[PDB]
């Protein structure tokens, strides 16, 4: 034993056990998803009321990459912010040597080769957030979801944190129930109810739903927040639902 | 980190020693002992090798005695690799000295450069130090013939005959019965010879088993010329001082 | 416990134990307490003395015209997080003729502690931060802990039995969000709410620090006889 | 590079690379320091373990510094040179910009920021020496002597004691030593420390070296017979 | 082992605890602060009799407005006074003007956390940094191995400061003039020192705003406690 | 008991971070296999998409390297990502270098070097990866050559990875012996894939749908890999006879 | 060649009084024989009671006030709100025009 | 990101012992035999195709390897460490000696840049040494034929004939018995093919054995005509075909 | 910085070197000595471009100095001739060069002779009866052809350098203002203060 107490030493298993270690606190955070559409994707986030004194709408927690991709994550909220702000770097070297935006899979791996290299080393820590992410390229609309090992694929749906299972389940039936697909503004609704549903595993605290989406036709293939009327649509969709 | 598997080889024990230097030391007593005598008229240098065997090629073979320059040579005693990156940069430094004061090095200075790389080992860096110790023959026009010692701590010292490696203790009490001061380069050759016949772990000592070499202002019109034995020579001596 | 030795060690629940220890500091602390109205913002922050020789350890700093933080816990790190706000701070104006956002910068303090997390050698900044400020969108507060988290509130309150006053603000929250266009019933609030975080000692005139800025109000900080009104 | 703290602090306040540093100075060779009313003596034990020794070549324990200042030590051999090298260096370089030789106690104040540096760098050990510098300050007739150790503090001394069995010695000198009449001449001087040296060098004069250094670099060492006189004026006094 | 920069448990940095400790060992300092100047005071503790006492130089100038008083590994101190020096020396030449004492002070505790693996440890001792500007007048401040610094009215460190601070505690009151101030620090050394106090084991100094930062003679400072010796013999 | 944590010598003469990193290549529960034709290699490996979530076709563990060189890994997906990255780099820069597509076999060789450099070197660990490069070489011909954790690569006349690797290298060995022949006697590249998917479902005893298989196939001037519906035609001539 | 100064021109003009001073300038800017603007303030606030004018290339000038503006606010800073005098402000000055020494700022400074 | 093992993995034990230099010889004893005799005009070197799997290709795994044409050398150990010092060895050849004098190395100076590279591995930090024992044979014009042993220590010893590996101790007996001064390089092969045939269990023939010779100049191996003083490589590995002929004369 | 001589005669070596420090039109000193001891029995007299002269002069000065301490011995004239020679060729191909010409002249304790070395900018070495640097050497090298003998004594030495002297002040058109001469021999270096 001592296998776990280093980071990039292999256990006798073949594992890595920091890197499982950094998996438990994402399982300790808030719910987060990602729902592929027709034409975009859509990512959902849980956020956790700890007080009346938050501002609400304030303490954004999605966040967007160059104009086209968002990314969302649970876990440890700072780890995040870091692999946002490096995926930024990533993207901009990119755009500034080929020109085209980056396309999502050639973003996503950009994020996972460098999660993968805090696997590497012990003089660093892994990754402590899932992250989901996706938009619209030249392609078509992508979704994965990248984990604290550098793994990572493409998706249908992605959920992680707390809720994942229950959201899990949600997913797996909106895949079931629509093989021709389902609309942007359909995503939106669907996000919000399986948030609303996943919160059974948070529902000590109440919390903020916060929803963004990419899609071809509703945004211009651009990353943009759900504000508004179309928010309060989906929450009183969600609402209903539960009920 | 890396913390976790560092050794720390720079430290002192609660005792003031240098862990590694002392190991160090306890490494080089297992290796083939080579003795330096001092005469007036000369130095000799002798050294027992390790690996005995019959398919070992003698004649091209050099674990122990090395030469530094036409002046200075040395008898080494521990990790013969560590002994040759010594080795290499002490001809470096010797050549340096040349280059500069257009002088061949006085022994002392090129015994302390040396000293001082191997003391380094043991204050700073993290590195293991050199698992050697040397016995330093050499001449030059201010002290005439020296013989110096060096090990692992960096530390040098003088000598008038001295031993290091495999049974020094039992090696430098008959140095210390049979020297005397006026004593000449052929009578140090055979005292040499004597002091390995009787501290060596092997059965009986042989030409095979012996690097052999002397330092003599003995050469034509006050020169000094470096001799280091081919194994023919060191069985020729072996037989003129009665040892086989 | 054997994941605690330094912060590139996660624990087998997914723990970061030298950010929580750091996070410890904070709660040894001195009181200190933050909040807003829609004109103004308000920090108010109880300081500790060493003795009665003692002068009383500051807990205010100002980083810009618009915009400084009170501290909690290690002052020399304060000190280090402050000097790098107001080098930010003072970028975006040379650079940019811009007044930094209040919000952005309390990015940019959650992305300089993350740093000392995630890699071996360093340590987690042990302090904690209120920001205010006023900025193109009005009033802001922001509460910094330096496991990276910086969260934007109406008010809260950080240090030892910060609970009292962080209580008081959840009941005020109605009331004195409203307080606009009034900054001596702002901190007559705020000083209000850190009398809940007391035990045995109250406020004198130079235990007590306040700062206040606004919408007509540089970031200023008063201390001695000008907090004796409050008192 | 290299930079793993070694020297670092343990719950009590002590550090201990500091302290073993200074148990290495303890199984030195005892020097001593004596200083008169216009000279100073620098004693020296050499260990008699050691014969078949070649004195001409061998590493003299004092060691010149400049032309008026030396340094004596008791420690690790290897790590004195890197001090002494250190301050030959440094004397030459005040020369240089200054134009006047160095002070002694801005000589010893070098030395020990040199010992200091070595107890709070990374990657390194401290020095395993304490040393005695004596000497006289330019155009200067009072005699200096100082004292350094691991952890870099430095003082002055009227006389001092470091390395094996300094603390008997030190006793010698405490009370044979008086600050109102010290060693008014060369012999005086010279005779207290032999003195001193044979409380625990217990062998006759091979073990016993002396350097006198006087005004104006006037730095003699004495040689065995010289000493050996002393020896023998000190114990047919000592026969009664 | 483990990192140098280690938080405990408490929160609190080991590495830094442990200097105090060290700092606990050390000779006593005491700075009592007035309106007619500061007064530093020290125990020289010397190890030896044969030790010449007047080279234990444990108060330092470091500019003419600003003095410096030690307690701990006193070693340490000197890389912490270059600095100041070389700072207070510095802003004299960007500023044409004297240095606020909380200014130098500040620069000095900054060094104090660069350590880790910059230098490979906290600095093993604490400093009165006394001094007098035209804004705050005069000014005693206590500078930790954590960075840290208070401004005190008055304080002791070293091996008797609690039992000095508890003294200074009943003594201080702001009309104490500098004659009085140098006979307080005396009788406080006196009572926490171990060696009966004297000339040649204690050393006074004070920094006025006439004539600046001076290190005390050995015959001003006997007279001192001469006055002080008759004065409790007084009552 | 570091010597088991870091990349020196435990007593044994063994390093068991090496070991234990062979181990980490199992851990897909994935099994490879490569065959040689004449005018072509053929790489076959399990899919598992056991998510309905999952996007299956981002799932995969077979990588073009180059247009003639195909890499299938055996072992979790970053580091077989970490160690694609780096072979596709290495790759172009030595195309730029000396003007010339890089060989299969020298790939191999560098993308070994750089794994004993891990088994060295104490800050490095070992990729948790078993590397199969394979190509239609233009100088050797059809070429198979596999790299592992302790930085070990040799040449192939067919191989298998995974956990039931042993099963499969039998099934393999014995038709080698009947045909004593280094390769598949087959003309099309198709067959060699029917061939490659047959073999395998006799050595693991397990039938196969489109989605279960992935394959790979390299001829003279590229390397590419087969669709789903590829795969089905390769399925129904495989039940049709 | 590129050549990395101008001349915009102007003039200033400081005078001391017995409990005041001004620093007068023109508002004209020009390149050459062209006017780039009728009304450019050369003549600046710098806070603390301080005013501050560097004429000559118009550039290194809005340079360096730029600078010492922030010096000023730096000031503030490290030393506790403390007023920056004319005498120190000078000085700040100085360092600041001979920082660069060998790549000048092409400019007659007053303050 | 960071490299911070800059402090030695080998350090010398109570009892004077550099442990990972005797575990890397420990390694070495675990390897596959290999042997080195030298003739009066030639040297071989020898050693066995352990084959990891039949469907690999053994061929294409070369044990014995050219470093200059004048001189090769064979391995007991770690492969991928061998590989690796045969590519280091090629270049050291080349930048600290041939690109300086306009020729190749001789023998013992080759064997003495490969000790170092060893040595290095024994004392930098961050590293663990080589897990391999080279025998490197060679010929120069003005030491003629040679045979070298080189150990993870980086210590390098000639030998008139030697083993290393699996079977070292009973091989070296075998050639202590058959060594003389007189020996022809053929005799030398012969003598070569009988003590390998005792350390190797299964197949013994050209397929599972490598061979190399340090021999006569080959003009024909050359490439090109032209030149009188370029008289060809002395280094030559024995074919799959000419091993077999010599194992009937067995 | 104008005017240096040296002559090796039997026993000793003398260095005359002009007592003039010119800066542009005035002439700002008449009692410059454009020397260094070395050590004991070595003496080094330089001219060149101003600082330059006198900055490695002192820098040469500083490590024989620190060489004779650390070795308590003193280097030969030939070997610290060698040292300056590399200070110098190393000099040359740096960002700046030290423009300084040299002449070293010492008494070899060991040979018992005297020896003369001249050293230019470049490095070039030279040992020499008799040598000068600069435009002296144009008049005073015939001269010293003409009257020189190796078995002359340090007065004749000393009255041929007065005759060199006496050819300079008449035919050259810089007021060099005299020269301050040193003779260096077996008992060191001492300095003829009548010339
Ligand atoms: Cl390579």
């Amino acid at each position: 034993t001592g296998y776990d107490l280093s980071n990039s030493v292999f256990s006798p298993d073949g594992r890595n056990f920091q890197v499982e270690y950094a998996v438990k606190a994402v399982e300790n955070g808030t719910t987060s998803i990602g729902i592929k559409c027709n034409d975009g994707v859509v990512f959902a986030v849980e956020k956790l009321i700890t007080s009346k004194l938050l501002v609400p709408q304030k303490n954004v927690k999605i966040q967007v990459v160059d104009r086209h991709i968002g990314c969302v994550y649970s876990g440890l909220i700072p780890d995040g912010r870091h692999l946002v702000n490096r995926g930024r770097e990533e993207a901009a070297s990119f755009k500034k040597l080929y020109k085209t935006p980056i396309p999502i899979p050639a973003f996503a791996d950009r994020l996972g080769q460098y999660v993968q290299a805090h696997t590497l080393y012990n003089s660093v820590r892994p990754f402590g957030v899932s992250t989901i992410f996706g938009g619209v390229d030249k392609n078509g609309a992508h979704l994965y979801m990248l984990e604290p090992s550098g793994s990572y694929w493409g998706y249908k749906g992605a959920a992680t944190g707390k809720g994942r299972q229950s959201a899990k389940a949600e997913l797996e039936k909106l895949v079931d129930h629509h093989p021709e697909g389902l609309s942007a503004r359909e995503a939106v609704k669907q996000a919000a109810k399986i948030i609303y549903l996943a919160h059974e595993d948070n529902k000590e605290k109440d919390f903020e739903l916060e929803i963004s989406w990419c899609s071809l036709s509703e945004t211009n293939g651009l990353h943009k927040f759900v504000k508004g009327d179309l928010l309060q649509e989906a929450i009183d969709f969600a609402q209903k639902e539960i009920n | 980190g890396s913390r976790r598997y560092d050794s720390r080889t720079t430290i002192f024990s609660p005792e003031g020693r240098l862990y590694q230097v002392e190991y160090a030391l306890e490494s080089i007593s297992h290796a083939g002992t080579a003795i330096g005598i001092m005469a007036s008229d000369g130095i000799v240098l002798a050294a027992e090798r390790k690996v005995t065997s019959t398919l070992l090629e003698q004649d091209t073979s050099t674990e122990k005695l090395y030469k530094l320059n036409d002046k200075i040579a040395v008898a080494v005693a521990g990790l013969t690799a560590d002994a040759e990156i010594l080795i290499n940069t002490a001809r470096i430094h010797a050549q340096n000295y040349l280059k500069t004061y257009n002088e061949d090095i006085p022994v002392e200075i090129l015994v302390r450069r040396l000293s001082d790389i191997k003391q380094g080992y043991t204050q700073h860096g993290g590195l293991r130090p050199f698992g050697v110790s040397f016995i330093y023959a050499g001449y030059d026009d201010r002290y005439g013939y020296q013989l110096y010692t060096s090990n692992p701590s960096g530390n040098y010292t003088g000598w008038k005959a001295i031993s290091v490696g495999a049974n020094t203790s039992a090696a430098q009490t008959l140095l210390q019965m049979d020297y005397k001061d006026d004593m000449k380069v052929d009578d140090a050759i055979e005292l040499a010879l004597k002091t390995l016949s009787k501290t060596t772990d092997s059965s009986a000592l042989t030409y095979d088993r012996l690097e052999f070499a002397t330092i003599r202002k003995g050469a034509n019109d006050g020169e000094v010329y470096q001799k280091i034995f081919k194994p023919q020579e060191i069985k020729d001596i072996l037989v003129k001082t009665g040892i086989t | 416990n054997n994941y605690d030795g330094d912060t590139v060690t996660f624990s087998p629940t997914g723990r970061l134990f030298q950010v929580e220890y750091a996070l410890e500091a904070i709660k040894q602390g001195s009181v200190t307490v933050g909040l807003r109205s829609n004109t103004h913002a308000v920090l108010v922050a109880l300081k500790r003395n060493a003795d009665e020789l003692s002068s009383y350890q500051k807990k205010i700093i100002k980083c810009d015209e618009h915009m400084g933080l009170s501290l909690a816990g290690l002052a020399p790190d304060a000190r280090v997080l402050s000097n790098y706000l107001r080098q930010q701070c003072n970028y975006s104006s040379l650079v940019f003729n811009r007044k930094l956002a209040v919000e952005r910068a309390g990015h940019l303090l959650c992305d300089k502690a993350q740093k000392n997390t995630q890699s071996y050698g360093g340590r987690p900044y042990g302090v904690g931060l209120l920001i205010i400020g006023y900025d193109k969108s009005g009033a802001h507060l922001l509460e910094f802990q330096p496991s990276g988290n910086v969260t934007e509130l109406y008010g809260t309150a950080i240090g030892a039995r910060s609970q009292g006053a962080k209580t008081y603000l959840e009941r005020t929250l109605d009331t004195f969000i409203k307080i606009d266009g009034n900054p001596d019933e702002l901190i007559k609030a705020g000083v209000e709410a850190i009398s809940q975080s007391l035990r045995d000692e109250s406020l004198t005139v130079d235990n007590l620090s306040i700062a206040i800025v606004g919408k007509d109000t540089p970031f200023t900080i008063y201390d001695g006889e000008a907090v004796a009104k409050y008192i | 590079g290299y930079d793993r703290a070694l020297s670092i602090f343990s719950p009590d306040g002590h550090i201990f690379q500091v302290e073993y540093a200074l148990e290495a100075v303890k199984r030195g060779t005892c020097a001593v320091g004596v200083k008169g009313k216009n000279c100073v003596v620098l004693g020296c034990e050499r260990r008699s373990t050691l014969k078949l020794q070649d004195t001409r070549i061998t590493p003299s324990k004092v060691s010149k510094i400049d032309s008026h200042v030396v340094l004596s030590f008791s420690g690790l051999n290897a790590d004195s040179r890197i001090l002494i090298e250190k301050a030959r260096v440094e004397a030459q370089s005040h020369r240089l910009t200054l134009e006047d030789p160095v002070t002694v106690e801005y000589l010893t104040r070098y030395v020990a920021g040199v010992q200091q540096r070595y107890t709070q760098s990374g990657g390194v050990r401290p020095f395993g020496v304490s040393t005695l510098i004596a000497g006289f300050d330019p155009r200067d007739d009072e005699p200096k002597l100082y004292q350094t150790e691991p952890s870099g503090i430095y003082s002055s001394w009227s006389a001092q004691t470091i390395g094996r069995n300094s603390k008997t010695v030190r006793e010698f000198l405490e009370k044979n030593y008086d600050r109102k009449e010290p060693p008014a001449t060369v012999e005086e001087c010279v005779k207290l420390t032999v003195r001193s040296l044979l409380e625990v060098v217990q062998t006759g004069a091979k073990n016993i070296e002396i350097t006198v250094v006087k005004p104006d670099s006037d730095i003699v060492a004495l040689s065995s017979e010289e000493i050996n006189q002393y020896v023998t004026q000190i114990e047919q006094e000592k026969q009664e | 082992d483990r990192g140098v920069s280690t938080f405990s448990p408490e929160g609190r940095l080991f590495q830094v605890e442990y200097s105090l400790e060290a700092i606990k060992l050390g000779s006593t300092a005491i700075g009592i602060a007035t309106k007619e100047g500061v007064v530093l005071g020290v125990e020289k503790r010397a190890t030896s009799p044969l030790l010449e006492s007047d080279s234990i130089e444990k108060i330092v100038e470091i500019d003419r407005h600003i003095g410096c008083a030690m307690s701990g590994l006193t070693a340490d101190a000197r890389s912490m006074i270059e600095h100041a020096r070389t700072a207070a020396v510095t802003h004299n030449l960007y500023y044409d003007e004297d240095i606020n004492v909380e200014s130098l002070t500040q620069s000095v505790c900054d060094l104090a956390l660069r350590f880790g693996e910059l230098m490979s440890r906290p600095f093993g001792v604490a400093l009165l940094i006394a001094g007098h500007d035209a804004d705050d007048g005069y000014q005693l401040f206590h500078a930790e191995p954590s960075g840290t610094f208070y401004r005190y009215n008055a304080k002791a460190i070293g091996s008797g400061s609690e039992g000095a601070q508890a003294e200074l505690l009943n003594e201080w009151h702001s009309s104490l003039t500098l004659k009085e101030a140098e006979l307080l620090v005396l009788k406080i050394l006196k009572q926490v020192m171990e060696e009966k106090l004297d000339e040649n084991n204690a050393q006074l100094s004070c920094i006025t705003k006439q004539d600046g930062f001076k290190i005390y003679d050995n015959e001003k400072t006997a007279e001192l406690i001469k006055e002080l010796k008759e004065k409790e013999a007084a009552e | 008991g570091y010597d088991r944590h870091i990349t020196i010598f435990s007593p044994e003469g063994r390093l068991y971070q090496v070991e234990y990193a062979f181990k980490a290549t199992n851990q897909t529960n994935i099994n490879s296999l490569a065959v040689r034709g004449k005018d072509c290699t053929v790489v076959i490996s399990q899919k598992k998409v056991p998510d309905k979530l999952l996007d299956p076709t981002t799932v995969s563990y077979i990588f073009c390297i180059s247009r003639t060189i195909g890499m299938v890994v055996n072992g979790p997906i970053p580091d077989a990502r970490n160690a694609a990255l780096r072979a596709k780099a290495e790759a172009a820069e030595f195309r730029y270098k000396y003007g010339y597509d890089m060989p299969c076999d020298v790939l191999a060789k560098r993308m070994a070097n750089l794994s004993q450099i891990y088994t060295q070197r104490a800050y490095m660990r070992p990729l948790g990866v078993i590397l199969t490069f394979v190509s239609v070489d233009e100088e050797l011909g059809p070429s198979i050559y596999k790299t592992d954790p302790a930085g070990y690569y040799v040449g192939y006349k067919a191989t298998a990875t995974g956990p039931k690797q042993q099963e499969i290298t039998t099934n393999l060995e014995n038709h080698f012996k009947k045909s004593k022949i280094d390769h598949i006697n087959e003309e099309s590249w198709e067959k060699v894939v029917e061939f490659a998917i047959t073999h395998m479902i006799d050595a693991l005893g397990t039938e196969f749908s489109k989605n279960d298989l992935e394959v790979g196939v390299a001829t003279k001037d590229k390397f590419f890999t087969l669709s789903a519906e590829n795969i089905e035609e390769r399925l129904v001539a495989i039940a049709e006879q | 060649q590129f050549n990395p100064y101008g001349d915009n021109g102007g003039t200033i003009l400081g005078i001391a009084g017995e409990d005041f001073a001004v620093l007068a300038g023109d508002t004209r800017n020009i390149t050459d024989y062209s006017i780039n603007s009728r009304y450019e303030p050369k003549v600046f606030d710098c806070g603390d009671n301080i005013v501050m004018s560097a004429n000559g290339f118009a550039a290194d000038g809005d340079a360096l006030v730029k600078r010492f503006k922030n010096s000023v606010k730096w000031y503030h800073f490290d030393h506790n709100d403390k007023k920056l005098s004319i005498n120190s402000a000078a000085r700040n000055i100085q360092h600041l025009l001979y920082g660069k020494r060998f790549f000048p700022y092409y400019v007659h400074t007053i303050i | 990101m960071t490299d911070r093992y800059s402090f030695s993995l080998t350090t010398f034990s109570p009892s004077g012992k550099l442990g990972q230099i005797d575990y890397a010889l420990t390694a070495v004893k675990q390897g596959v035999t290999s042997l080195g005799i030298k003739a009066t005009n030639g040297v071989v070197i020898a050693t066995e195709k352990k084959s990891s799997s039949p469907l690999a290709m053994s061929e294409t795994l070369s044990k014995v390897s050219l470093l200059t044409p004048d001189i090769g050398a064979v391995y007991s150990g770690m492969g991928p460490d061998y590989r690796v010092l045969v590519d280091k060895s090629r270049k050291v050849a080349h930048t600290s000696y041939k690109r300086i004098y306009g020729e190749y190395p001789p023998t013992k100076l080759l064997v003495s840049e490969v000790a170092k590279i060893m040595q290095e591995a024994t004392q930098s930090g961050g590293v663990r040494p080589f897990g391999v024992s080279l025998l490197i044979a060679g010929h120069d014009e003005f030491n003629g034929f040679s045979l070298y042993q080189v150990d993870p220590s980086g210590s390098y010893f000639p030998w008139k004939a030697t083993a290393i590996g699996k079977g070292s101790v009973a091989a070296k007996t075998f050639l202590e018995k058959r060594w003389n001064d007189e020996l022809e390089l053929e005799d030398a092969i012969h003598i070569a093919l009988l003590t390998l045939k005792e350390s190797v269990e299964g197949e013994f023939n050209g397929d599972t054995i490598e061979l190399a010779i340090i021999g006569d100049e080959n003009p024909d191996l050359l490439g090109y005509t032209g030149i009188p003083t370029d008289k060809g490589p002395r280094f030559r590995k024995l074919t799959s075909q000419e091993i077999n002929d010599r194992l009937e004369a067995l | 910085m104008d005017i240096i001589l040296g002559i090796r005669v039997q026993d000793s070596v003398i260095l005359a070197s002009s007592k003039a420090v010119t800066r542009g039109i005035s002439v700002l000193k008449d009692s410059d000595d454009k020397t260094r001891q070395l050590s004991p029995h070595t003496l080094m007299s330089f001219a060149g471009e101003a600082g330059d002269t006198v900055q490695f002069a002192e820098y040469i000065q500083a490590n024989i100095q620190l060489y004779s301490i650390r070795e308590d011995y003193e280097l030969s004239p030939q070997a610290v001739s060698s040292f300056v020679r590399q200070e110098l060729a190393k000099s040359i191909r740096s960002r700046r060069p030290y423009q300084v010409n040299v002449l070293i002249g010492g008494y070899d304790k060991k040979k018992n002779k005297p020896e003369l070395y001249q050293i230019d900018y470049l490095g070039t070495k030279v040992e020499l009866p008799y040598g000068a640097h600069g435009y002296s050497g144009f008049y005073t090298f015939s001269l010293l052809d003409h009257h020189y003998r190796p078995d002359m004594t340090t007065e004749e030495g000393l009255d041929l350098l007065k005759l060199c002297v006496q050819e300079l002040e008449k035919r050259m058109p810089m007021d060099f203002k005299g020269v301050i001469v040193k003779i260096v021999d077996k008992d060191g270096i001492r300095q003829v203060d009548d010339f």
